[PDB]
């Protein structure tokens, strides 16, 4: 019964509209990231979801004690009598704390003075995603930790452990992305209010290239076997040729429909519609031939194209 | 220590349910928008969707000291129990004010008495667009904003710096797709209404879309389309009903511009300039073919 | 500081959890909206959208103070230490509140003890199932208040003007049919609690045929040309004009589902798919047709 | 003047978190359901939106008063200040108490005793969805009622009313279903812990045909023209006849899409599918017979089967 | 009129922050749930759904008294006064506790000093589901939840009843469409956190696929198109041209129909099975076009 009247020495005189060692020097914020997952990646919002433990620590004066031996974990509704940092995030979209029992806030306290704050939270983000390019992506999903109502001389960030501050990334498994680095960036930065500190946690992303390299594979193939249908056959039966090239602007038609609700309506650079064009000019060029109608001539030649297509896609994708 | 009973001489009687200057002059409110990102434009839905710090700032009386410091940057929980302006969009649908460990608001006194109050808000608006230039067209989404239970002879709203340099995009931010972001208008402006006449601040951002895509992915299915017209009516050496079947495919082609096109926009009552811009196209496709199967 | 003496003295004696008349007076209160916007009328859900200033007005014998101020003007945050009566929409599916930025709430009082208060609210109300006529529509979208506790014997509703108290001023506010006129009804209505004022109010559209228009035009001048060059053409050839026929019902096929894929199914006609069911069994019957000269030209 | 003393020694002594009776007899609730819209029936998330006027009444010793002989109906704000039952339903996923001006919650007393309590709640309430039969099946989804933390040594549910404490049934109107009868049940249900009340509320929901016979009647012309084809042309350019039948396969494949966007899946398989496939085999199987080997068994065999499949279509749909 | 009396001497000095030990015993909780339904699993963003009823119970010393009966029910009102451990899952991403005219949530203290908690609720949860085989599914999807805050010297769960047997209780009633529940195991274990050690009662619910939902909608079609594949082996030699244009009218449906058997299925990097089923009909069509083009 002795705990609770030193909490309530803690407690009677404390104020929590005002930082710690107020009127001097900045106190310095540790962070800590535990990634639980990448939670869904949207590229119809051009967003992804985050679910992770964003950690926090500092230090304080006006909580300090002697008599207990071990650590203190109390009460998450201590929170809302202790004073915690304002750090936000920047590109969120929609974010909320876990609520699942209670508000899942982790209070830590030392005899020292080193106070823990824990939060489970999941970010919508934004990326700024450029789709110029389709089968390599590189993505630079940031994730900007910044402070909103301290300047520079009043607080400033670290990551507690430098490397070691995130964990989690290397047990992250994603369907649709692959993790292929991560960067923890320290910046100042200024705006007409002030300076302000910001952690960014970035990470690339490199496409998992095997679904829509099997679903790349079908049009393609689709249509070879539509130019060995038009090529090899004598025209005398002329409406066994024509029927073949009438039912490919279908073919091409449910492939480019089926892409459209995927990529949103982006007008700059669309690879994917690169590659498509490639092929139904193609199926243009198999019209103009046989329009033209040499067969044999024009189905050699056929594959060449293809080759030489297919190879600058290739280098398009190694760069 | 001294900053606790400093505190508590600041609210020694204060109240909230009174402006700094009841039965005097008028309040004066200093406004700063410093946009993040521009967001997504749902055309759809003919609404924008912004980022912004909104900035907003008014001195008070009330609350002048001699201590120590000048500026105390202080926490949002004293910004709840101080008297702050009514200021809300005019054309907000769905806003929302951010909250994370602490909500996203700011509180600055000074031994003046003048405050400073940002708040990091993402707002989204109906930008009411007209289609008479529907593959190219340019307009200027409006943000108007004021006060709601204060009148012009309670409060005035008024930019913080030169309105030409009261709207800052940051650097890039940029979520847009179809469109371009080049330039932003503000004004003020008094609305008069069934209670009284309120101060409007109104800020359009003028946008244009990219040429694109949006044309290529369009055309392009015409453009073979047209090409084919003209094989058409190439030569007639080879056999005849080679050339009527060739129509048929331009039959569904027109099937699959149809589709591509009214998943975009609105069901609107008038026409539009695209609609046009491929009813010709169609209107080239029809009557070849009549002419052709009249003749042959 | 004489406004906080006053507003002070008027809040010791004052339950906030009470109506003041509760004695012979049912508590008229006088009401009225103001229009900013009526959005769009989804149809899947049958709902539509709609935002107004909505304002109330009633009397009290509890808040007459001095002289030397006419009306005080209140923030948002006297309105939970003020009695404030009920409004509840009946057809609303999720009528939320705008909380933005310190949430509007306009408040005022004279010294008669008149106070005025204020809200803005955002509805997705029902408004009905008319789909007699698919073309010709005409939907009054009614949309009604009373008070959820109070009763007719202790609770009033009443107008500020007989029918055009309502204002609105608008012209592009996402409306993609025609706004023609609106009104007000009270009624009362019996229900198992007590009996209730119903304030129902109107708002007259009727769709403008320019959005059918492009989906009436453009399969007409396809099917039904397709359908006459299919004759026009050489039937000497029977590739040509069965194919062409044969076609042309593949394509007329998915128009009529695309046509009704936005809009939910109904149980009853809305004189649209029989006004374009009688093309397409006429281009069947042309197949019909088709198909009995071809039976008497191979023999 | 008067009633205020009289409310303030209501509220003056009260315990919120003591029910009446606490260690005597068990309390007696009454409750009343009035249906305001079914509005949304979704079948591929296996649900359905109902808006309502719940309604309970009980009685209470502490909360009577002598004179005033009238009713008193109260704020909101003193729900959180007076006893509630902690009733709630089983199959919700999604519900919320309506907050448009205020939160809809009435509180009406009584000189003697009788509290009244009423919410406008909209549930979104998950139900079993058989859908071995689809047309004319009744789901009877339910809607379960219950208390939380008393058990019925302690409290005591009953329909307010008998059977006219449900109301507003025949008042609603659904494009889809409708509306053939509404029961109520009254059970016991023991859990681990204790034994609990438990109200249920049917309904079983004819599903109006016209929108099931349109997208039944506009793809059976599509098998009609596939019958009708087959039975029509001569077979000199016997491939211009299969190649439309195998068209028809493309039909019945967009109507398989149009199947996979209206229907998940199912194990149990539906009603309307099965026919369709029956008849698309069989009309597959009759252009590949006549591709085979001729004019005059055609037009024998296909209409009289034809007409044999709708006739036990039609016996198995009238079951 | 007496219970109120005694309530408050309950209150009085106990503080609703502080768990009982500190210096002394470890506290243990007892955890029970109880399935109330097993919701439909999400394969697109590869999820499931559950609610269930989720207790709890530990002893308070602090809490004991000396009544006229033995034990004692509450409202969620006192509640929320008792210290309650924090208790969250692992897996849920995003989790609802239901209320309705009370907080779901009711506490029964006994005169011994334990007490019963319990409350319900719904998760989210996801599965890392591998597939390799999408007819063929086997996978034990994990409901882990620890303390979070509460150290393993502080805390410890322990299931109440038998814990392989009858700690986890299915009620009979599941709306799922695509799967079936086979059974459940649970499990303890310790993971080694950067902030420090905490137990973890792991769940996973063996699941398989059901056979009459999607297996029969693939094997009608491709058992129809390798149908469709013979008759061109059927055709004459005589007939040259039926054999050809019988290959492209196959594969025209066969495309449409691999499009919409990927088109619910989820993106995964791994090949799944029935991608070699439309292989196996792929090839069934290339080794038709090979004795096509044998004859031409
Ligand atoms: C099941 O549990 C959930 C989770 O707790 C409950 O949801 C909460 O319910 C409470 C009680 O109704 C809400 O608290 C109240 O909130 C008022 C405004 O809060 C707004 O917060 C944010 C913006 O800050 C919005 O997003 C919220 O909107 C959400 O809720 C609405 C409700 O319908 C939804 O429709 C939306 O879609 C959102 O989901 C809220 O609008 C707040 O003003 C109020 O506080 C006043 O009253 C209390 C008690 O008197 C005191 O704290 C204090 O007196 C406050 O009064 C001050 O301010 C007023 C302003 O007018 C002044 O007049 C006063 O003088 C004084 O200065 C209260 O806190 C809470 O918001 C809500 N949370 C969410 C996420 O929904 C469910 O209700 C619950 N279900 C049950 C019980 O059936
Ligand atoms: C944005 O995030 C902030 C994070 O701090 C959040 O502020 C917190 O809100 C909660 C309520 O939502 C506050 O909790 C209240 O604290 C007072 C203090 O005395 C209590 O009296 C209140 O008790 C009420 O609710 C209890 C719930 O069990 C019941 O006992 C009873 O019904 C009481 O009426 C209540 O617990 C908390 O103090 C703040 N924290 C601050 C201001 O630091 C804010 O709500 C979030 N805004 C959103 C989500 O819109
Ligand atoms: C995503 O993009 C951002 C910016 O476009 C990248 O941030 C940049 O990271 C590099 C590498 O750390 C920084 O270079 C060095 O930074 C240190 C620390 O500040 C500085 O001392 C050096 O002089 C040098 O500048 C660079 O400053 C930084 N730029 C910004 C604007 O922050 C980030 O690395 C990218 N992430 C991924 C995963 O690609
Ligand atoms: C289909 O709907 C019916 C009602 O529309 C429901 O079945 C009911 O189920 C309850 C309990 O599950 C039973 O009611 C019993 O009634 C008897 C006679 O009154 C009573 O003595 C019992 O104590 C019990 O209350 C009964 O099986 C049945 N009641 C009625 C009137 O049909 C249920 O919603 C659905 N049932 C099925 C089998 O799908
Ligand atoms: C209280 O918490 C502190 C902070 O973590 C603990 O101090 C560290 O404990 C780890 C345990 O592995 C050691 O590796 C570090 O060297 C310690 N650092 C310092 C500065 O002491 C401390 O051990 C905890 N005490 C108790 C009783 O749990
Ligand atoms: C207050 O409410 C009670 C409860 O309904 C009313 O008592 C009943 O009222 C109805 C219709 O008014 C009649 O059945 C009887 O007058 C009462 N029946 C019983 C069994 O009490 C009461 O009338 C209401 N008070 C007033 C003033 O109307």
């Amino acid at each position: 019964s002795y705990v609770k009247e030193t909490v309530d020495r803690l407690l009677k005189g404390y104020d929590i509209r005002l930082r710690p060692d107020f009127g001097g020097p900045p106190v310095d914020v540790g962070m800590r990231i535990d990634v639980a997952s990448i939670d869904m990646v949207s590229e119809v919002n051009m967003d992804y979801t985050l679910t992770m433990y964003f950690q926090q620590s500092w230090k304080d004066k006006r909580l300090s004690y002697s008599g207990i031996p071990l650590n203190l974990t109390l009460d998450n509704r201590v929170a809302d009598q202790l004073w915690v940092p304002d750090t936000y995030f920047l590109n969120d979209k929609k974010s909320f704390v876990h609520g699942v029992t209670v508000k899942n806030r982790m209070i830590r306290l030392h005899p020292d003075g080193t106070v823990l704050y824990g939060l489970r939270i999941t970010t919508t983000a934004a990326c700024m995603m450029d789709l110029r390019r389709y089968p390599l992506d590189e993505q630079n999903c940031t994730l900007e930790i910044e402070s909103y109502g301290y300047t520079t001389d009043d607080i400033e960030f670290y990551w507690n452990g430098g490397e070691g501050a995130v964990t989690g990334v290397n047990k992250i498994e994603l369907p649709q992305f692959s993790i292929v680095d991560y960067k923890m960036v320290s910046k100042k930065v200024e705006f007409t209010t002030g300076a302000y500190p910001r952690l960014s946690l970035s990470f690339r992303l490199k496409r998992n290239i095997g679904y829509f390299i099997l679903q790349t594979y079908m049009p393609s193939t689709l249509i070879t076997i539509l130019s060995w249908v038009s090529f090899w056959i004598n025209y005398d039966a002329s409406a066994a040729r024509v029927a073949l090239g009438i039912t490919t602007v279908l073919t091409m038609t449910t492939i480019s429909t089926h892409l459209r609700e995927t990529l949103p309506k982006i007008p700059y650079v669309k690879a994917i519609d690169i590659y498509l064009m490639g092929c139904f000019v193609f199926v243009f060029l198999a019209l103009l031939e046989y329009a033209f109608v040499i067969d044999k001539w024009s189905r050699m030649f056929f594959p060449i194209t293809f080759s030489l297509f297919n190879v600058v896609y290739w280098l398009y994708y190694v760069h | 220590t001294v900053f606790t009973r400093i505190l508590d001489r600041l609210l020694d009687g204060y109240d909230n349910r009174l402006r700094p200057g009841l039965g005097e002059r008028v309040t004066e409110v200093k406004t700063d928008i410093f946009v993040t990102s521009f967001g997504p434009v749902s055309d759809h839905d003919m609404e924008y969707t912004i980022d912004v710090f909104f900035r907003q700032s008014w001195k008070d009386e009330r609350l002048k000291f001699k201590g120590p410091m000048t500026v105390l940057r202080l926490n949002n929980l004293m910004a709840s129990k101080i008297w702050t302006p009514d200021t809300f969009f005019h054309n907000g649908k769905k806003s929302v004010a951010h909250n994370m460990t602490m909500p996203n608001k700011l509180l600055r006194i000074t031994e003046d008495g003048t405050l400073l109050y940002t708040m990091r808000l993402t707002v989204r608006a109906e930008c009411p667009m007209h289609l008479e230039d529907f593959p190219m067209d340019a307009h200027a989404c409006p943000l108007k904003f004021g006060s709601y239970a204060y009148t012009r002879a309670e409060v005035v709203y008024e930019w913080t710096r030169e309105p030409a340099r009261s709207v800052v995009v940051a650097e890039d931010g940029s979520r847009l797709n179809q469109y371009d972001l080049l330039g932003q208008t503000v004004d003020s402006g008094i609305v008069q209404s069934s209670t009284g006449e309120y101060v409007v601040m109104t800020t359009h951002f003028h946008l244009k879309r990219k040429i694109g895509y949006f044309v290529i992915q369009t055309y392009l299915p015409c453009i073979m389309t047209v090409i084919l017209s003209q094989v058409s009516f190439w030569l007639n050496r080879e056999s005849v009903p080679a050339r009527t079947v060739f129509g048929v495919t331009t039959v569904l082609t027109m099937t699959t511009l149809s589709i591509s096109a009214r998943n975009s926009l609105p069901k609107v009552a008038y026409a539009t300039a695209m609609d046009w811009f491929i009813a010709v196209c169609y209107a080239f496709v029809f009557s070849a073919l009549i002419e052709f199967a009249t003749v042959n | 500081g004489d406004v906080t003496v006053i507003l002070n003295n008027l809040l010791e004696g004052y339950d906030n959890k009470l109506r003041p008349d509760i004695g012979v007076k049912p508590t008229l209160i006088h009401t009225d909206m103001y229009v900013n916007s009526i959005g769009p009328v989804n149809a899947i859900n049958m709902e539509y959208t709609i935002d107004i200033f909505f304002a109330q007005t009633w009397y009290d014998r509890r808040l007459k103070f001095n002289s030397t101020i006419k009306v005080l003007r209140l923030n948002s945050n006297m309105v939970g230490k003020i009695w404030i009566p009920d409004t509840f929409f009946r057809n609303s599916k999720k009528a939320d509140a705008h909380w933005i930025t310190t949430p509007n709430r306009m408040l005022r009082i004279w010294n008669d003890g008149r106070v005025l208060y204020t809200l803005r609210l955002t509805i997705d109300a029902e408004c009905q199932l008319q789909l007699h006529n698919f073309p010709m529509d005409e939907h009054s979208c009614p949309l009604e208040f009373s008070s959820y506790g109070y009763p007719r014997e202790e609770i009033v509703y009443q107008w500020k003007r007989s029918s055009v108290e309502v204002g609105d001023t608008r012209s592009w506010r996402l409306y993609q049919f025609s706004f023609v006129g609106l009104r007000n009804t009270t009624e009362v209505v019996k229900t198992t609690s007590g009996d209730y004022v119903v304030m129902s109010v109107y708002f007259d559209l009727s769709r403008r045929m320019g959005y059918f228009t492009i989906q009436t035009y453009i399969p007409c001048t396809l099917i039904v040309v397709l359908s006459w060059v299919s004759f026009w053409i050489n039937k000497d050839a029977v590739p040509a004009r069965t194919s062409l026929g044969i076609t042309t019902v593949l394509t007329m096929t998915t128009l009529s589902t695309i046509a009704r894929k936005s809009l939910p199914k109904v149980s009853y006609v809305t004189a649209m798919d029989l006004f374009v069911s009688v093309c397409f069994i006429f281009v069947f019957s042309a197949l019909v047709e088709y198909g009995t000269l071809h039976y008497f030209v191979s023999n």
